[PDB]
């Protein structure tokens, strides 16, 4: 299940057991490009958790080169809520 | 050198191994054996740290 | 399946898309729409045709703007 | 092999053949010899050795 | 000083690890001839199973070093160790393996290694058919044009 | 062919007052050059206008054998710190790069 | 119902292939099409790509491909004769014969560098002998069973076959020119078959195939068939710019 309310310029973040991968594509590596969210998952006690596990915002999600190659990070928000 | 060599070749090598399992499978020999210790250490049994 | 709200919301995020019952009446009337869109968009095709008939700019993208409506016959009944 | 019987007692040398089929006695020779060239292929440097030679 | 190195990266500590694996491929980049093809792969084979360590930091760090001692050493023996460990389960160290091979390829030209990978394509198991096609993902992301 | 004993060329002339040449190439060391000039330039100095570079030349049907002179024509308007970067990419002195631009519309065009 | 009312809204095979301007294309399932006017105009268009076979059937893609043996794989010369492949082999067969223990021992007291990688051969491979494979072009999907498919619409005379000419009584090869078969035997003798009037027969109808030889043993041409006044059966019996590339890399 999706958010995908569209796009912003407040970065998403990860827990640390989420930590690494990426937001769809599930990938670990050659991170190119960091993930945006809307403020309507961005406020609030949403301010700062994991897109996956709910858990503290800490590490930066990213998107995978190949996500960028392909683009689908220009839909926004990708909140499971 | 050739000491250590020795004392690991006769415990690592795998042809030895191919020995003594040909040679418990003829005797058709089994161990039975599996695999604070400071209950069991203070004993009349001596046991040193080093 | 929530995948489909979310698919029929795209649908309805972006005008032009289709399902597998689409008809050729929604199909190419939005093809045509996009193709006034950008005929508009371009600054040089809007010369092209300014230029083939002796009309001025801004009667060109008024003539497109006002096909805009109905541009490919009445709807499909 | 590298077994010597003084006689015959055929139950053992049966079963001591079994022990040592498919040419094991040469394999053994054979691993160890290798294991050992492997430690000094290694050890080259500290050895002062510039050549190994296993004779065929 | 390497001597005295190689215990260390037994550490099994982020931040010791991190620093110690940039020193030793400082080392092997610039040093490669003072060190043995024998120490090289020793230290292959300890390698092969940093990859299940629980912080992504350590993993890219190693196969980072596995494309070094492939530009050191030549790629047909570290890309021998890479296949059997393919061999092994539970997918995430496999998932590396198949990123180093990737990297192994870029650097030492990918004609070296493709006949190997493609020819092992054809052992009739499934976690190392999907490796080789994870492989040469990876691999023409790397090599994209 | 415009210059005398210039190699041929394709002129193309728009309708917005354009006019360029499409030239061939005769080294796989040029094509690999710029190829290499443009796959980095691509990447380290996109466009302004939002766009992507890759994705403009295949607005319709995907590119095909086809360098973009006028990015490459821009490492001279670059900044002397990615002027940097790049030419060292090729390791090559901005002097090399420069050259190899420059000379390729001199044997060419104008 | 309404299933049953636009079923009866639905019309004939025939009521299409009449219907359309392009026939050829008319099959049940666009006489199923809830709009097969549309359907047809598409599928007569230019350039388009038609559905796969595979919607119909019972069986999954290549559940077909199942069944029957298949061999695995073969590599491309230019990387056989580039000693990778070869390598590889011989390293495969090495620990196939090797005892789990030795695989152990290797791994332990290692083989170092058994066989240093082979350069040049390999960048040469890659970079100087590299070629084109078969493609196939744009609309040839590959379905199950391709295999199988019997082959036809080659109405032509002249084509020919080795094992045809060989248990036919005619020659394979260079001499599929120089021999004529024994059907252009009686094609001088009585004609060529009236449905292939506009098929020539070599050394019957045609002239001489490249060095053709005349006379009335096993081996020959013959009687080209001709008229008493000379005019032969049909046709002849016995016969009477700046290509360059502009933007190109040598
Ligand atoms: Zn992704
Ligand atoms: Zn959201
Ligand atoms: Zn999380």
């Amino acid at each position: 299940i999706f958010c995908r309310k569209q796009a912003g310029v407040a970065i998403g973040r990860l827990c640390e057991k989420c930590d690494g991968k990426c937001v769809i594509c599930d990938s670990y590596v050659r991170p190119c490009t960091l993930v945006r969210i809307c403020d309507e998952c961005n406020y609030g006690s949403y301010q700062g958790r994991c897109v996956i596990c709910g858990g503290p915002g800490v590490s930066d999600a990213y998107y995978c080169k190949e996500c960028t190659i392909q683009e689908k990070d220009r839909d926004g928000c990708p909140k499971i809520v | 050198l050739i000491q250590q060599a020795m004392a690991k070749i006769m415990k690592a090598n795998p042809a030895l191994y191919v020995l003594r399992e040909r040679i418990r499978k003829g005797l058709q020999l089994y161990s039975s054996e599996p695999t604070q210790n400071y209950g069991e250490l203070f004993s009349n049994q001596i046991i040193w740290f080093v | 399946y929530t995948i489909h709200s979310q698919l029929e919301h795209l649908q309805s995020k972006y005008i032009g898309t289709g399902h597998a019952d689409t008809t050729k009446w929604e199909w190419l009337v939005n093809q045509h729409r996009d193709s006034y869109c950008s005929y508009m968009g371009h600054f040089d095709l809007l010369n092209y045709f300014a230029i083939a008939e002796n009309e001025s700019k801004a009667r060109v993208r008024f003539n497109l703007m006002e096909k805009m409506l109905q541009p490919c016959g009445p709807p499909a009944d | 092999t590298g077994i010597f019987m003084h006689g015959k007692i055929p139950t053992l040398k049966i079963s001591l053949i079994q022990i040592f089929r498919a040419h094991l006695w040469q394999k053994i020779h054979e691993s160890i010899v290798m294991d050992l060239c492997q430690v000094f292929d290694q050890e080259l440097d500290a050895l002062e050795i510039e050549t190994v030679q296993k004779e065929t | 000083l390497l001597p005295r190195l190689t215990p260390i990266l037994k550490n099994r500590h982020e931040k010791v690890q991190e620093n110690c694996i940039d020193l030793v491929g400082r080392i092997a980049d610039r040093g490669a001839e003072y060190v043995s093809a024998r120490e090289w792969m020793r230290i292959c084979f300890e390698l092969l199973e940093l990859l299940k360590a629980h912080k992504k930091a350590i993993r890219r760090a190693t196969v980072n070093t596995f494309g070094y001692i492939a530009k050191a050493i030549g790629p047909h023996d570290v890309l021998a160790t890479l296949l059997n460990n393919l061999k092994v389960q539970e997918r995430q160290n496999r998932v590396c393996t198949t990123v180093a091979i990737a990297i192994v390829a870029e650097t030492c030209s990918p004609f070296t290694v493709l006949p190997a990978l493609m020819n092992e394509y054809r052992v009739p198991e499934l976690n190392v058919q999907n490796g080789v096609l994870k492989s040469l993902s990876f691999l023409f992301e790397y090599i994209g044009e | 062919t415009l210059i005398p004993g210039g190699s041929e060329s394709l002129v193309y002339t728009t309708l917005s007052g354009g006019i360029g040449i499409l030239v061939p190439f005769t080294s796989h060391e040029d094509h690999d050059f710029f190829q290499h000039v443009e796959m980095h330039l691509r990447s380290e100095h996109p466009p302004l206008c939002g766009r992507d570079h890759l994705s403009f030349r295949s607005y319709y049907f995907p590119v095909k054998n086809v360098i973009d002179g006028d990015l490459c024509e821009q490492f001279n308007s670059m900044e002397p710190n990615k002027q940097k970067n790049v030419s060292e990419e090729l390791d090559r002195t901005p002097p090399e790069v420069s050259k190899k631009l420059e000379d390729i519309r001199t044997r060419y065009a104008f | 119902s309404k299933k049953k009312l636009r079923r009866m809204n639905r019309f004939t095979v025939a009521e299409l292939k009449q219907l359309v301007a392009r026939p050829d294309v008319v099959e049940m399932h666009d006489v199923t099409a809830q709009d097969p006017k549309l359907l047809v105009h598409l599928k007569a268009t230019r350039n388009s790509v038609p559905v796969p076979r595979h919607w119909c059937f019972k069986r999954k893609y290549l559940q077909g491909k199942r069944g029957i043996e298949k061999p695995p794989f073969e590599l491309p010369d230019f990387i056989k004769r580039t000693g990778i492949q070869e390598m590889r082999e011989a390293l495969q067969e090495k620990e196939e014969q090797k005892t789990m223990k030795s695989k152990m021992r290797e791994k332990v007291r290692p083989k170092m560098g058994k066989i240093d990688i082979d350069y040049q051969k390999l960048h040469d491979a890659f970079f100087k002998w590299q070629t084109k494979p078969k493609l196939t072009i744009h609309g040839d999907l590959y379905y199950e069973g391709k295999e199988f498919e019997t082959r036809l619409k080659e109405k032509k005379p002249g084509d020919l076959s080795d094992e045809l000419r060989i248990s036919l009584g005619m020659p394979v090869g260079p001499n599929a020119h120089k021999v004529p078969p024994p059907w252009l035997i009686a094609m001088q003798r009585y004609g060529p078959p009236p449905s292939y009037p506009n098929l020539k027969i070599p050394g019957l109808n045609s002239p001489i195939p490249e060095s053709c030889s005349f006379g009335y043993h096993a081996g020959g041409w013959g009687k080209p068939p001709v008229d008493e006044t000379g005019k032969p059966l049909y046709g002849d019996v016995f016969g009477t710019i700046d290509r360059t590339p502009w933007g190109e890399l040598e």
